[PDB]
């Protein structure tokens, strides 16, 4: 992934949101 | 371990909706999903519905098509159980209750179907009366056991919108031998009971017997004296 | 879909014997069969589920057994708090559509006995409003089986009266009921007697109450 | 005059059908096997709003046993099959064969680890789309499986100087790509949801979350990691949250061969002469390459 709520949620942390397969990653 | 705590008593007018609601204290809120049951006036329990609360997802019994929605609100820990366009069949108490699902924020979910905690319940009559007191009559003795010995007096509390009502004998300092009979509903669309008591026929004539008839609904408040003659 | 049913509707056992309800299933359920215990005017309490786990704060006294589409729910020593009605519940089917039975209430067993009638005509006080509505009383009878016959003139009637029947007693586990005849002012003074003519067990011989408009 | 030749071809296992085909099939498979009871899945419209669809269904849970499936070729077309020493996965292969099916394989959806999968014959072997480009997954491939057993118990029980020989080995092969004079540190995932961040895989239908921290904090007895198993999840086969009946019997155990890594290398125009390694996965495609890197499907001519 819902990449538009996983860049919010890992942004929030200092970090990118990627989709990793149907799932939400940060790098 | 939670405690349950549900909203007031309804009156409704055919057609309108209703939502009740029930707050939920003691523990996580998300770890316990939340069942609704109904029982109308004489009946057995109903399964209305349940809410996975983590999930946010109710699941409804099939003959309530889509009248009613089961919801919750994690900021108060609260569950509603709103119901749409009433019918006068739809008066019964509606119990909520609910049950602990282990650590639905970590993951775990057991997913019980039973209920340990239920609310007080809410009663919800649907009907197109308006509020009524109720007229109280006095059904004196006469016949009674022969002669004397025991003489059966009451009182007829009769029309009066909606339920309950409360019968005293005496403010309550005569208890023994009373029977306030259940409400009957009747056609008019109003509610009927009689209370009647066993008093000693000696008794009559130096003692008075008052029936003190209480409608909270209608903030009415009605002694009446049962003579003899 | 799952349709539960519970046997007997009524069952009457002495205080300190043991008592056992029956709950049949429409097809399989396996063990998620929950009880509950509800006395008048009160909330649903749960004793039972997983068809054989109790609650906690449930005495030891009871306990349930079953699994597949039967079940059952035994006190081994009933006590005033245990006479109540159970109703029994199942949970295993999913998309979730739950049901409970229709109940068992649980009735103190007693002797027989005959109930005392009274009548009561209709207050001058009713009258004045355009209604009338004769009642009879049946005092402290058991068992709650009984039969209200009302004659107006010698002549039976029939669909213009309710009954209501009270709780089984807490001190003397008996019933008491009052059968109400309502009709219009303009019927009850176009008649001479009213009888209310009673049947019970405890009496040898059916007990007629009456008396004559004024 | 005419002469005779090896047919060679050029494989990409980056760019695979068989890997896709693959894909859809395990999902094919699990929907018909093991369904969720709840599952909440994203709905949206081309203006860009999106409501929640929740779909509520029987979910049957029976003990599920590994059947080794495998991939064979239909009427008319050939399947090839790289064998040089320690294939790239992508170029011209040059001592390649040819067989009826693929060889046998044990699907296992899971994240930062692979499980039950083939190893390498020589020693380990790492494989990457672009190892320049550091948006791109790392598959190491191990040549030496290490036996990883789980227990209800929440904690899988794993080998410290077998493991730790493992990273030891993965690092050198690492160095031989990027660098000898290059420092490799191994560090945690930086984030993102559950699977992601654990080892987390499905065994026996159940799905395992386990915290695999101590296995990436390296510096160039048993070690025993804290697992959990979840009824609520993110799907892999979709983006949504699912929610799956809970254990039939209690004490869930499980054994397996891990026999490769999903790693990814922090980007950093930072020269260091440094570069750092954390746990990957999430798209159970890579899953699929590891297995089928050295296949490609062509047509009989
Ligand atoms: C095929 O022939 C090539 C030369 O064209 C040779 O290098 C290669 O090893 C041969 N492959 C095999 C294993 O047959
Ligand atoms: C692979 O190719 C190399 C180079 O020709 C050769 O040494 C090796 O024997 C080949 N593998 C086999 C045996 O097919
Ligand atoms: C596995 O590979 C490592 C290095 O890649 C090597 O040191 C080891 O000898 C190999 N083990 C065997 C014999 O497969
Ligand atoms: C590999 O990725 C890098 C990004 O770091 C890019 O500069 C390079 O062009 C890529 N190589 C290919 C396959 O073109
Ligand atoms: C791992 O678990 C299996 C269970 O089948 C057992 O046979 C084996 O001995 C265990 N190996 C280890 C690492 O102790
Ligand atoms: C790995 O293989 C073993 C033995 O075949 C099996 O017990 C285990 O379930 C597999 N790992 C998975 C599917 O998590
Ligand atoms: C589990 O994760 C926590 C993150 O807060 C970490 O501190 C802990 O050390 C991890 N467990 C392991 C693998 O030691
Ligand atoms: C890996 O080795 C192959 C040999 O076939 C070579 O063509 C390729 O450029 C190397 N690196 C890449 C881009 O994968």
């Amino acid at each position: 992934x819902n990449l538009h709520f996983c860049q919010l949620r890992c942004k929030s942390l200092g970090l990118l949101g990627k989709c990793a397969g149907s799932f939400c990653a940060c790098x | 371990e939670v405690q349950l705590v549900e909203s007031g008593a309804e009156v409704k007018k055919p057609g309108s909706s209703v939502k009740v609601s029930c707050k939920a204290s003691g523990d996580t809120f998300i770890r316990y999903s939340f069942t609704w049951v109904r029982q109308a006036p004489g009946q057995g329990l109903e399964w209305m519905g349940r809410i996975i609360t983590i999930l946010d997802v109710a699941h409804y019994a099939p003959h309530l098509q889509g009248r009613v929605t089961i919801t919750a609100d994690k900021s108060t820990s609260t569950v509603y159980l709103e119901l749409r366009n009433l019918r006068s069949d739809d008066t019964a108490v509606y119990f909520c209750a609910g049950v602990y699902e282990g650590e639905a924020d970590e993951g775990e979910y057991d997913n019980n179907g039973f209920l340990k905690h239920w609310g007080q319940g809410t009663l919800v009559t649907v009907s197109s009366a308006s509020t009524k007191g109720p007229s109280v009559f006095p059904l004196a003795p006469s016949s009674k056991s022969t002669s004397g010995g025991t003489a059966a007096l009451g009182c007829l509390v009769k029309d009066y919108f909606p339920e309950p009502v409360t019968v005293s004998w005496n403010s309550g300092a005569l208890t023994s031998g009373v029977h306030t009979f259940p409400a009957v509903l009747q056609s008019s669309g109003l509610y009927s009971l009689s209370s009647v008591v066993t008093v000693p026929s000696s008794s009559l004539g130096t003692q008075t017997y008052i029936c003190n008839v209480n409608h909270k609904p209608s903030n009415t408040k009605v002694d009446k004296k049962v003579e003899p003659k | 879909d799952i349709v539960m049913t519970q046997s007997p509707a009524t069952l009457s056992v002495s205080p300190g014997e043991r008592a056992t309800l029956s709950c049949r299933a429409s097809e399989s359920v396996s063990s998620d069969l929950a009880w509950y215990q509800q006395k008048p005017g009160q909330a649903p309490r749960l004793l039972i589920y997983g068809a054989s786990t109790r609650a906690t704060g449930v005495p030891a006294r009871f306990s349930g057994s079953g699994s597949g589409a039967e079940f059952t729910l035994t006190i081994s020593s009933l006590q005033s708090e245990d006479f109540a009605v159970y109703y029994c519940q199942q949970y295993n089917n999913w998309p979730p559509r739950y049901t409970f039975g229709q109940g068992t209430r649980l009735e103190i067993k007693r002797t027989v006995a005959a109930p005392s009638v009274f009548i009561f005509p209709p207050s001058d006080e009713q009258l004045k409003s355009g209604t009338a509505s004769v009642v009879c009383l049946l005092n402290n009878f058991y068992p709650r089986e009984a039969k209200v016959q009302w004659k107006v003139d010698n002549a039976l009637q029939s669909g213009n009266s309710q009954e209501s029947v009270t709780e089984q007693d807490s001190k003397d586990s008996t019933y008491s009921l009052s059968s109400t005849l309502t009709l219009s002012k303009a019927d009850y003074e176009k008649h001479k007697v009213y009888a209310c003519e009673v049947t019970h067990q405890g009496l040898s011989s059916p007990v007629t109450k009456s008396f004559n408009r004024g | 005059e005419v002469k005779l030749e090896n047919v060679t071809e050029n494989f990409n296992m980056w760019k695979n059908n068989m890997v896709e085909q693959m894909h859809e099939d395990i999902i094919s498979l699990w929907d018909q096997s093991l369904k969720p009871c709840v599952k909440l899945t994203p709905l949206c419209v081309g203006a860009g709003s999106c409501n929640t669809s929740v779909i509520t269904q029987a979910c049957p849970k029976v003990s599920f046993e590994p059947i080794p499936i495998h991939y064979c070729a239909p009427a008319g077309f050939a399947i090839l099959k790289c064998n040089d020493k320690k294939f790239n996965g992508t170029g011209p292969c040059t001592n390649v064969s040819t067989v009826q099916c693929t060889h046998g394989i044990r699907p296992v959806v899971s994240t930062q680890l692979l499980l039950n999968g083939s190893l390498a014959e020589e020693e380990i072997v790492i494989r990457s789309e672009n190892f320049t480009n550091n948006a791109k997954t790392i598959i190491v491939q191990l040549n030496e499986s290490v036996v990883i057993n789980c227990t209800g118990a929440g904690h899988c029980n794993l080998s410290k100087t077998q493991w730790e020989n493992t990273l030891e080995q993965i690092a050198i092969k690492l160095k031989e790509q990027f660098g000898n004079n290059k420092t490799i540190i191994f560090n945690p995932s930086s984030g993102g949801d559950p699977e992601i961040v654990t080892h987390s895989f499905n065994c026996g239908g159940e799905f395992f979350y386990c915290n695999s921290t101590q296995l990436f904090t390296w510096n160039d007895r048993n070690i025993t990691l804290p697992c959990r198993i979840k009824q609520i999840i993110n799907m892999w086969q979709e983006v949504g949250k699912a929610m799956y009946a809970p254990p039939i019997r209690g004490q869930i155990r499980c054994s397996s061969n891990i026999t490769g890594l999903l790693l990814t290398r922090d980007g950093g125009k930072d020269t260091n002469g440094t570069e750092i390694f954390r746990p990957g996965g999430g798209d159970m495609r890579d899953n699929w390459r590891s297995e089928l890197y050295k296949y490609k499907v062509v047509k009989i001519e």
